[PDB]
DNA sequence: CTCTAGACTCGACCTAGCAGATCTCGAGTCTAGAAATTCG
DNA sequence: CGAATTTCTAGACTCGAGATCAGCAGCTGCTAGGTCGAGTCTAGAG
């Protein structure tokens, strides 16, 4: 592919340009890349494909890359010169040949042997050779000869015959690069946004190492839990919190809390301690609650790195007491100060409540009222709640009746439909994004705003990192309130410059998370605006700012606003067999409160089949 | 100019029968001093060992050494198309790649002779350490034939206990253990019937079961086998072929850290 | 310590094949009174039942009744072991979960002891009434082998429609119908090829050949059957266990009705 | 009304055997000469045809002449049940639409009725040639089929030679050429162990094996066969039916092609 | 007034998919080899 | 006792579903769905 060509070719040479990168690597790696470079423009393609793919022996004779030529191979002793494919070559390693070697002639093979049922399955064949390598009596019974195993590879390369791999350096040494430009697609056109590197996150180069180990740990272990067999992943994990102890006294993990909190992201302790908070439902699955409750114990320790952690602790000790582990008197302790907990809020906390609303009430801890008194309140007042009915798969029977074609469609269309023809036309949807779009475009280049240290510290990002942390606010809380104030005060027309301009100044400009396709038409964003003003946004994004981790979705569902008269009929979409969460009204109530237009939907479970029946 | 006639084709027939999947290519190694075969299977695990006299042929001659490398599998597809009564009239050209297999009619009315296309093996002069067992068991091949068939579906391995008292099979699996014991015949002078033990220290070994049923393909060879053991040693299965000579199976005794791993 | 030592090794032969393709699992319920089993199928359609009288056995004990869940399928691979005339020695021991059984050549020359694995099974019992039928006939084992074979060519739907001049086990099929009608004999000197029939009142229902096909593997153990029916009551076929027991057979008559759809 | 009663069904029965691999669907001209067949092989390359005469039958009467068709696979499967002494008496009516069966009991004992159902073919004669042949051989039908499927193990085509002292079998495989010689012998005074064989000219001929295993079918028929061949004409392996009749079979033979160039 | 068994409810509880082609595979079926059997 | 016949059993061929791959989806939270222990209502008996 051209974008393959272009796409490695382009982070090398993004990445080249960072005296850092020079500074964190060897002059020997340094001759490794250049050595790439020098190497030939359709050589290149051989190495890109192959090291975006499995690390295993394969053969060319199955592989069937062509845009290079039928006959590349000229390319192949050229690059395994250069020290990359390690070919056939150094090959005595049984494991790996037979990895290689397929099933049929596996069984061919079996089948000139002697083995006991050479018809099985692929694996336990695998290790039925490998009984074989116990050995050297009875092949030392005449001349000792102890290769028995270097007989069994060789008649396996004479059935498999080539094969190439990739040494572990230059893999290691791209993979350590590639993260590099990651830090937490050359058609993307980036914003406006130069650059601010100003600081290194880490401290050493022995430092970043760990984290390629614990990198490649880390997605193991996401592999281990899609498998079932967290049993194996303790014993690394154990050697990971070894490793961990080993390295808890380690100077670079302080830097990190100096480090400001979007930097905190990720560290070494915080690395290790998402590695033992996976460690945590490794044990509940296994159902060693009882040391998932002490690790929660020594992380609630710790709060620095990702002060949003220690909540999620909160419950674990809750959700480790109650469920299987049924301890009360911690669990009371717990869930006091699990509600009292800054970290903890929203959703997070008003769960909680409930949950001590709900665990109050049962008779385990009826007795423990006494320890009770400090529950907080949110009284709700449940939005109209608009029960309508439409087909369901889901079905839509959109347009007219005589044609009641089926069109798979999702719940929206039904209240879309019901509140279109309810003069309502425009608003599909999108909870919060199209608030945050509208913050997008209006305070853009105040959102972008350089000179504080690692802004754009990439030569690709577009959101300043901070932007999860409420630190964004903190260090504009100036700066914004001029900007959003004035959006408070700006009639219709002026919201549709910034709106307009900020669209065409920014546009292909890679806009973060922004969507464009939330403004389907600009000019109808400007007639949104039309529609918009003042407190009806400005209330959201006070609440959107600081309160931003824990607040990106949760909003009504439909935007259903009328685009020429202005009113809109903003809607959570609901029904029988659903509720509203306690967080979720939350979002409404102050929209309430600001007399937002939000209109709970409920629908009635109605079929296909159901409407004719009257 | 070699040419040997044996009156018992069936001999060389049934020879065949044991040999024809335990082995699939070997050197015909024949010396004036009578016939002697020895090779070794792909596995590397087990050894045959012929010793075919020149006496026991009715008319022997071999002119001049020879060590020929012939395909198993084409040698047992021609002595399974001759009855089990024709008259072998073996001769081998010096150095002509054709075999002379001639299979007299003892009616002397039919005519059968075959040739066969010769191959090129190679010689790796497998050593024959001679030592003493311990065990000595001299017992009927038929009721040797069934402890191996026997206990074939209950394991893979059998621990040999060389009991005075008489020899003992124990053979466990995930269906259970089960022993099998004889008794040494005392009073029952027929030699198809002594359960005879030469005992001078027991011994207690391992070995695979995959393999005693191809050595007992040679049951229609003899009515009695001997197998003789001690410690550390290859198990032996001889075959006493009447005064034609005696044919010794060996086998290299399982390794015990083989179950442990 | 219950032991049960019958000589007749090949009617313990005789009865386990017949039970291999039906039941999987099965509770043995021994007493003094002699080996008593009462197991339905493994399908859940048919039920089988045996009782084995102490006396039959040369050498029958019994000091307490017990009922063990023995794994049926792998029974038969350690009586296949078994010669054809050994005497078998079954025997049990306390409260261990093994089951001893020793073979013992007629010569006293080869001793076979074997041993299994008991397993837990539930203790479910049936009720069996007792009941007089409509067509009941003594008809010869190896005829009928024959009856089940040949019009499982047929079909696989059978309409019995005794009568009072013999049988009329017909059936049908896409490729056309199977008609045998056998004519009833009285005035035969031996009692082995006598069907001599009793009628009270002709009956008219139908089976699944496939497993009357099943319910003579047990051809062997006798040469008398004594097969009867009855309106809407399940099908009894007992064969006599010479002196030694009873094998008696139950199957449910198929329902006409699903026969229409 | 046609019956025909046979004393000797096993003559009858063995026929289909020969039949059944070779034909499935054929025509019986039945008329007061006897049982007549005709039917080209399946493959269209060789012919077989059936003849009995009708006094060989123990009652034989046909009043008028029937040519009707009956599946050859579907007949000999009920034929399989049946016994080897038995007394059979076929009989058909006039209006051909079933085929009862009349099977009898060597005591009288036990009888049984089948019904076949009977298919329409189109009656397609072929005038076979008569005429002398060059090379004749008769000689024991069991030894033709023992040296065929020795010469099948080399290749599919064997060279027919009459020669001065017998035939010069030649198969030639890719594993290696396979000559098999029978001396002329005559002095035998049993004449189903001798071949006879009489001279007019020379010729040389192959065929393909294939045929031959399933000409081979009909060998218990008699226990010599007699070959006739000639130049540029098809094969002919004929049996007789002892006195109940004959069977013959044409095989055209292969054209050779120029390989030589 | 109180204790207990059954139906309605409601709130908690858990799990799969993303995207089309591609092999790969894993059970299902047949027929020749293996072997008991059995009769003149 | 040998050979035929039949049966038994394993090796070969078919099919349809399971797993994987590459250039991109993962945004993960709303939706659907099967579940469960406790709360709650009611009918019959004391």
């Amino acid at each position: 592919h051209p974008y393959y060509l272009r796409s490695f070719l382009v982070v090398l040479k993004t990445v080249l340009e960072n005296e850092d990168d020079m500074l964190l690597f060897d002059e020997q790696e340094k001759g490794i890349v250049t050595k790439f470079y020098q190497l030939s423009a359709t050589g290149q393609k051989l190495y890109v494909r192959l090291f975006q793919r499995k690390l295993s022996w394969i053969k060319m004779t199955k592989l069937e890359y062509e845009e290079i030529a039928l006959d590349l191979t000229p390319v192949i002793e050229e690059l395994t010169n250069a020290g990359f494919l390690q070919t056939e070559s150094e090959l005595q390693e049984l494991s790996e040949v037979l990895e290689l070697l397929s099933a049929p002639e596996l069984k061919s093979l079996a089948k000139t042997f002697h083995l006991v049922n050479p018809n099985g399955q692929k694996q336990q064949l695998v290790d039925a050779f490998l009984k074989l390598a116990k050995q050297h009596s009875v092949c030392t019974w005449g001349k000792n000869k102890p290769g028995i195993g270097a007989v069994i590879l060789k008649r396996a390369k004479a059935l498999a015959g080539q094969s190439v791999r990739i040494c572990k350096g230059p893999r290691a040494v791209f993979s350590r690069i590639l993260l590099l430009f990651s830090l937490t697609l050359g058609r993307m056109e980036f914003p406006s946004y130069t650059i601010n590197r100003k600081t290194h996150i880490f401290q050493d180069r022995d430092d970043l190492i760990r984290y390629a180990a614990a990198t490649h740990m880390l997605s193991d272990i996401s592999s281990a839990m899609a498998n079932g067999n967290w049993e194996e992943a303790k014993e690394l994990a154990q050697c990971a919190k070894r490793d961990w102890n080993r390295l808890k006294n380690h100077p670079s993990l302080r830097c990190h809390e100096d480090l400001p909190l979007f930097l905190r992201c990720f560290t070494v302790g915080w690395i290790y301690t998402r590695i033992l908070s996976r460690f945590v439902e490794i044990l509940q699955r296994l159902h060693m609650y009882e040391e998932a409750v002490r690790e929660l114990e020594s992380l609630l320790s710790q709060r620095i790195y990702c002060p949003d952690s220690r909540g999620r602790w909160w419950d674990r000790l809750a959700l480790n007491l109650h469920q299987h582990l049924k301890r009360l008197e911690p669990t009371i302790k717990c869930i006091t100060e699990g509600l009292a907990d800054p970290e903890v809020r929203t959703g997070h906390r008003l769960s909680l409540y409930q949950r001590a609303v709900r665990l109050r009430e049962s008779p385990s801890c009826k007795k423990f009222k006494h320890l009770f008194q400090q529950l907080p309140e949110m009284a709700v007042q449940d939005v109209k709640h608009v029960t309508i009915t439409g087909r369901l798969c889901f079905v839509m029977e959109a347009g007219e009746a005589a044609d009641p074609t089926t069109v798979l469609c999702s719940v929206e269309e039904l209240a879309l439909a019901h509140y279109r023809r309810s003069g309502f036309d425009q608003g599909i949807h999108g909870e919060g994004s199209t608030f945050s779009t509208l913050y997008g475009l209006l305070l853009w280049d105040i959102i972008f705003m350089d000179g504080i240290p690692d802004v754009f510290r990439n030569a690709c990002q577009a959101f300043p990192l901070d932007l999860c942390t409420d630190s964004f606010f903190t260090s504009r809380r100036p700066a914004l309130e001029a900007r959003l104030q004035l959006i408070h005060d700006a009639p219709e027309e002026s919201l549709r410059a910034w709106v307009a301009a900020t669209w065409h100044e920014q546009e292909g400009r890679v806009a973060s998370l922004v969507s464009w396709d939330r403004f389907t038409s600009l000019q109808q964003a400007q007639d949104l605006v039309s529609c918009l003003g003042g407190p009806v946004l400005s209330g959201v994004c006070r609440h959107l700012a600081a309160d931003f981790r824990h607040c990106r979705g949760g909003l009504p569902d439909l935007v259903v606003w009328n685009s020429q008269s202005r009113h809109f009929k903003l809607v959570e979409v609901k029904g029988p067999n659903d509720r509203l969460s306690h967080k979720q009204m939350i979002w409404l109530a102050e929209l309430q409160k600001l007399g937002a237009e939000v209109e709970v939907c409920h629908v009635v479970a109605v079929g296909a089949k159901s409407q004719s029946l009257s | 100019m070699f040419e040997a006639r044996l009156v018992q084709g069936s001999i060389l027939k049934k020879v065949l029968e044991a040999l024809k999947d335990l082995i699939n290519e070997a050197c015909w190694d024949i010396s004036s001093s009578g016939v002697n075969l020895q090779s070794m299977d792909s596995s590397h695990v087990s050894l045959v060992q012929l010793t075919l006299r020149s006496e026991g042929f009715d008319t022997y001659r071999c002119d001049r050494n020879l060590a020929m490398g012939v395909n198993l599998t084409s040698m047992s597809k021609i002595l399974k198309c001759a009855g089990n009564e024709d008259i072998i009239t073996l001769r081998a050209e010096d150095n002509a790649d054709t075999l002379a297999l001639v299979f007299e009619a003892p009616n002397q009315e039919k005519v059968s002779d075959y040739e066969m296309k010769l191959m090129d093996l190679d010689v790796e002069q497998l050593g024959i350490p001679e030592q003493e067992y311990s065990c000595v068991v001299k017992m009927p091949s038929g009721e040797f034939a069934r402890i191996c068939r026997d206990l074939s579906h209950i394991g893979d391995a059998v621990v040999i206990s060389c009991a005075k008292d008489g020899v003992k099979f124990s053979a466990s699996g995930e269906l259970g253990n089960g022993n099998i014991k004889l008794s040494q015949t005392s009073n029952v002078d027929k030699e198809e019937e002594a359960v005879t033990i030469e005992m001078n220290e027991p011994v207690q070994l391992t070995f695979a079961l995959r393999y005693l049923n191809f050595f007992t393909k040679a049951t229609p060879l003899s009515s009695t086998v001997t197998l003789s053991m001690s410690a550390d040693v290859p198990l032996v299965v001889e075959y006493k072929i009447a005064d034609m000579g005696h044919l010794k199976y060996y086998l290299a005794p399982k390794i015990e850290d083989e179950e442990g791993s």
